[PDB]
C-alpha cells in the first residue's frame, strides 16, 4: 500500500521502500528483480522513448506539424510531449505493481472524450503509442541498438509481453 | 477519472550494490543496496525537447526502423 | 582556486517570445520573450549515466 | 546591472539570478553577437548530458584499458566522478561563452587542477581525449555539422564563436596538459 497511497496523496509526496519491505514487495509479483531492471529501463530512457515516438508520428505523417496541424507550434508540440511522457510513467507503475488498475483509472478513463473534445488526432496517438511499445520491448529483449541495458543475461520475453499488454490497453482506450 | 491536472507517478529504481553511497540519501530501512522511490507529479512541457521535436523529426536515430 | 566542492555555474537560456507562458515563472523584468538564469550548483554524480557509458562506450551514436 | 552573472560564482546565498528584459539587452550588447552568442550558450546546456557521455565514451573506446582493473575510470564509482568532471568543466566553457571571457573558467576551474589530477593518477590522456571530443561535439552543433541532432535557429555563420568557445577549450587542455 506504500506506493499505492501516493497515486492518492493530496501532495503525492515520495515514498521509499526498501529493505523487507521491497523483498517483499518483489515476492508478490511475478520475476521481481527482472521486473525492477524492466522498471528501470522504461524510466531511465524516459526522455528518449518520447521523443523518438512521437518523432516517428511526425516522420510518417508531416502534416502534424503544418498549420491546422496536431503538433503544429511549440505549444502544441509540448503538450503532445508531455501525453506521451504521462501515459510512459503510468505504463511504468503498472509494470512495477504487476497490474493495470491505476493506468485505467487516473490516465486513460475519459482520456478519448478529452482527445475528442481539443481534436487530438487518434491516429497519430496510434502510431506515438505504437512506438513507446516497440522501443520499450526493444531495451527488454536485447533489440535496441543504441544503448543496451546493464543486467545479467538471461531472458526477459514474459515481462516484455506484459508491458505490451500494458499499452494495447492504453491503445484500445484511444482507438 | 483522469483528472487533467497532468499528474502520473514518478518511479525512481536504485542498486547500490556496489557500496557507494552518498550523504544524505538514506531514506528507508535497509542494507541490501535496493531502493524505490515514487512520486506523484505533474510532468511538465519541456520547451526544448519540442522545439528539437519539430527540428529534427526527420533523423532517424538509434538504429532504429523506419 | 579550484575549490574542491564540484561547484559549477548551470546556465538556462529561454526564448520565449511566441507567448507561451507557465504560471509562476516571471522571476525577471522583461516583456521581449528573453531570459538568462545563471546558479551555482554541485554537479551531482550520476550512476545511470555511468553504468550505461560502462556498458556502451563502443558503440558510435546511430 | 552588469555583474549579475558574475555575483553568482562569488555569492553564498545559493541563489539563481534571473537577467531579462533590459538587462539581459546590456548583457547581450556587453559582448559580441549576443543573440547568436545565447543560442551557442544554449547548444552546449540543453545537450549536456549527451556531449559529456559521448566525449567520456569515445575516450574509453579509443583506450580500453581506461575501464580495465587499475585504469582510471574502473567501477562505476570512478567513472560517474569522470562524467561529473567533464560536466563540470563542460559548464565552465558554457559560462567562459555566456560571459565573453575566460577569467572564471581559469580562476575557478582551472587553477589548481592539474595538481589535483596528478596527485589522483586521473590520466592525462584520456582527459585530453574527453576534452577535444567535447570541443569537436560542441563546434559541430555550432556549426550545423551534428548529424543526429540540429540547432533550431535561422540560418546563417556561427564561425566565430565556434572559434571563441574552442579557444576556452584550450584553455583547459594548456592547463592540464
Ligand atoms: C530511447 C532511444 C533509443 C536508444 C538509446 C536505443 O538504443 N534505441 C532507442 C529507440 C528505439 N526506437 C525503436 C523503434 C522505432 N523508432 C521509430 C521512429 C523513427 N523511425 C522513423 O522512420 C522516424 C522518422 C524519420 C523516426 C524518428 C520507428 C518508426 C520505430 C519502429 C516502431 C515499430 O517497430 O513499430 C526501437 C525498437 C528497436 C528498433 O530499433 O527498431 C528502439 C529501441
Ligand atoms: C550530443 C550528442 C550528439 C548529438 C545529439 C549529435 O547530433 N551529435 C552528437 C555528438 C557528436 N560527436 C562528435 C564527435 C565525436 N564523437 C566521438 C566518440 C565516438 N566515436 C568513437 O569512435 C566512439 C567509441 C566507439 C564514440 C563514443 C569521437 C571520437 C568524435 C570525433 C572527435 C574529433 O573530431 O576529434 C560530433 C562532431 C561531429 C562529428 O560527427 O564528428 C558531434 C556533433
Ligand atoms: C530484461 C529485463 C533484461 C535482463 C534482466 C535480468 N535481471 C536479472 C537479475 C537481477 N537484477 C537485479 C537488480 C534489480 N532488482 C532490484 O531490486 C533492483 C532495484 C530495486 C534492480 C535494478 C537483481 C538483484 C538480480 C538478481 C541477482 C543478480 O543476478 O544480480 C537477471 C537474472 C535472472 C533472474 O534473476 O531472474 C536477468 C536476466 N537481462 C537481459 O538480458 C534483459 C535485457
Ligand atoms: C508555454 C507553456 C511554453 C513553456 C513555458 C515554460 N517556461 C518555463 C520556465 C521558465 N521560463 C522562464 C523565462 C521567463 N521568465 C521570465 O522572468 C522571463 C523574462 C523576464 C521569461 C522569458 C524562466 C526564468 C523559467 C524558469 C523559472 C524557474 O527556474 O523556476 C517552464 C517550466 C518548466 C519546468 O517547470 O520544468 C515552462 C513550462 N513550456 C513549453 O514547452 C511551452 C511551449
Ligand atoms: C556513490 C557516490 C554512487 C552514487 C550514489 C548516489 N545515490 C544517490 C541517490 C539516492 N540513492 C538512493 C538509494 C539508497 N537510499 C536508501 O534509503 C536505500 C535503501 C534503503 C538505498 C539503496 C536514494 C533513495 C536516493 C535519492 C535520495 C532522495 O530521493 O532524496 C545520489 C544522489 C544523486 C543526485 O542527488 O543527483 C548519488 C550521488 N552515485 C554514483 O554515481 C556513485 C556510483
Ligand atoms: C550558431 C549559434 C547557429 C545560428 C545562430 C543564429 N541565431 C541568430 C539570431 C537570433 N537568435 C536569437 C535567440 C537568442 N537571443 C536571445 O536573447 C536568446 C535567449 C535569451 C536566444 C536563444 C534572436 C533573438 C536572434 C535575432 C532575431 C532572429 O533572427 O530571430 C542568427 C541570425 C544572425 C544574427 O542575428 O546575428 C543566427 C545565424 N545559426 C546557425 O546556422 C548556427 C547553427
Ligand atoms: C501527442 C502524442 C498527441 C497530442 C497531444 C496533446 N494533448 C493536449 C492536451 C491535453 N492532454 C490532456 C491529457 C493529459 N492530462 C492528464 O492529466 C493526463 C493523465 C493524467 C493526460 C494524458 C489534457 C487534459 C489536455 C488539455 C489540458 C492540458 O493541456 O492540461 C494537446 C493540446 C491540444 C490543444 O490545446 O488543442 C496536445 C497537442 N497531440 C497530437 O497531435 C498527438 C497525437
Ligand atoms: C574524466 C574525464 C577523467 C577522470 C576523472 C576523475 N576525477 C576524479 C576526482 C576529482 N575531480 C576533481 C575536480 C572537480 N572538482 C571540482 O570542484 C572541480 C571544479 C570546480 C572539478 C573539475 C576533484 C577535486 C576530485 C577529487 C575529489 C572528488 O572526487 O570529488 C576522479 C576520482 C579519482 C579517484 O578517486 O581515484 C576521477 C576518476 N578520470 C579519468 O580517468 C578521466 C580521464
Amino acid at each position: 500500500d506504500a506506493f499505492s497511497k501516493v497515486i492518492t496523496s493530496a501532495d503525492g509526496k515520495a515514498a521509499y521502500v526498501g529493505g523487507a519491505d521491497l523483498q517483499a514487495l518483489k515476492k508478490f509479483v511475478s520475476e521481481g528483480n527482472k521486473r525492477m531492471d524492466s522498471v528501470n529501463a522504461i524510466v531511465s530512457n524516459a526522455s528518449c522513448i518520447v521523443s523518438d515516438s512521437v518523432s516517428g508520428m511526425v516522420c510518417e505523417n508531416p502534416s502534424l506539424i503544418a498549420p491546422n496541424g496536431g503538433v503544429y507550434t511549440n505549444r502544441k508540440m509540448a503538450a503532445c510531449l508531455r501525453d506521451a511522457e504521462i501515459i510512459l510513467r503510468y505504463v511504468s507503475y503498472s509494470l512495477l505493481s504487476g497490474d493495470s488498475s491505476v493506468l485505467e483509472d487516473r490516465c486513460l478513463n475519459g482520456l478519448k472524450e478529452t482527445y475528442a473534445s481539443l481534436g487530438v488526432p487518434a491516429a497519430g496517438n496510434a502510431r506515438t503509442i505504437s512506438i513507446m511499445k516497440a522501443t520499450v520491448i526493444g531495451f527488454i529483449t536485447n533489440n535496441s541498438q543504441q544503448k543496451k541495458l546493464s543486467t545479467p543475461a538471461g531472458d526477459c520475453s514474459a515481462l516484455a509481453s506484459e508491458v505490451g499488454g500494458y499499452f494495447d490497453k492504453v491503445s484500445s482506450a484511444l482507438a | 477519472a483522469m483528472k487533467k491536472d497532468s499528474k502520473a507517478p514518478c518511479v525512481e529504481v536504485f542498486d547500490e550494490r556496489d557500496g557507494c553511497k552518498a550523504a544524505g540519501t538514506q531514506k528507508a530501512s535497509g542494507d541490501d543496496g535496493f531502493c524505490v522511490k515514487v512520486s506523484m507529479k505533474a510532468i511538465g512541457f519541456n520547451a526544448a525537447e519540442a522545439a528539437s521535436v519539430t527540428k529534427n523529426y526527420g533523423i532517424k536515430r538509434f538504429g532504429a526502423k523506419s
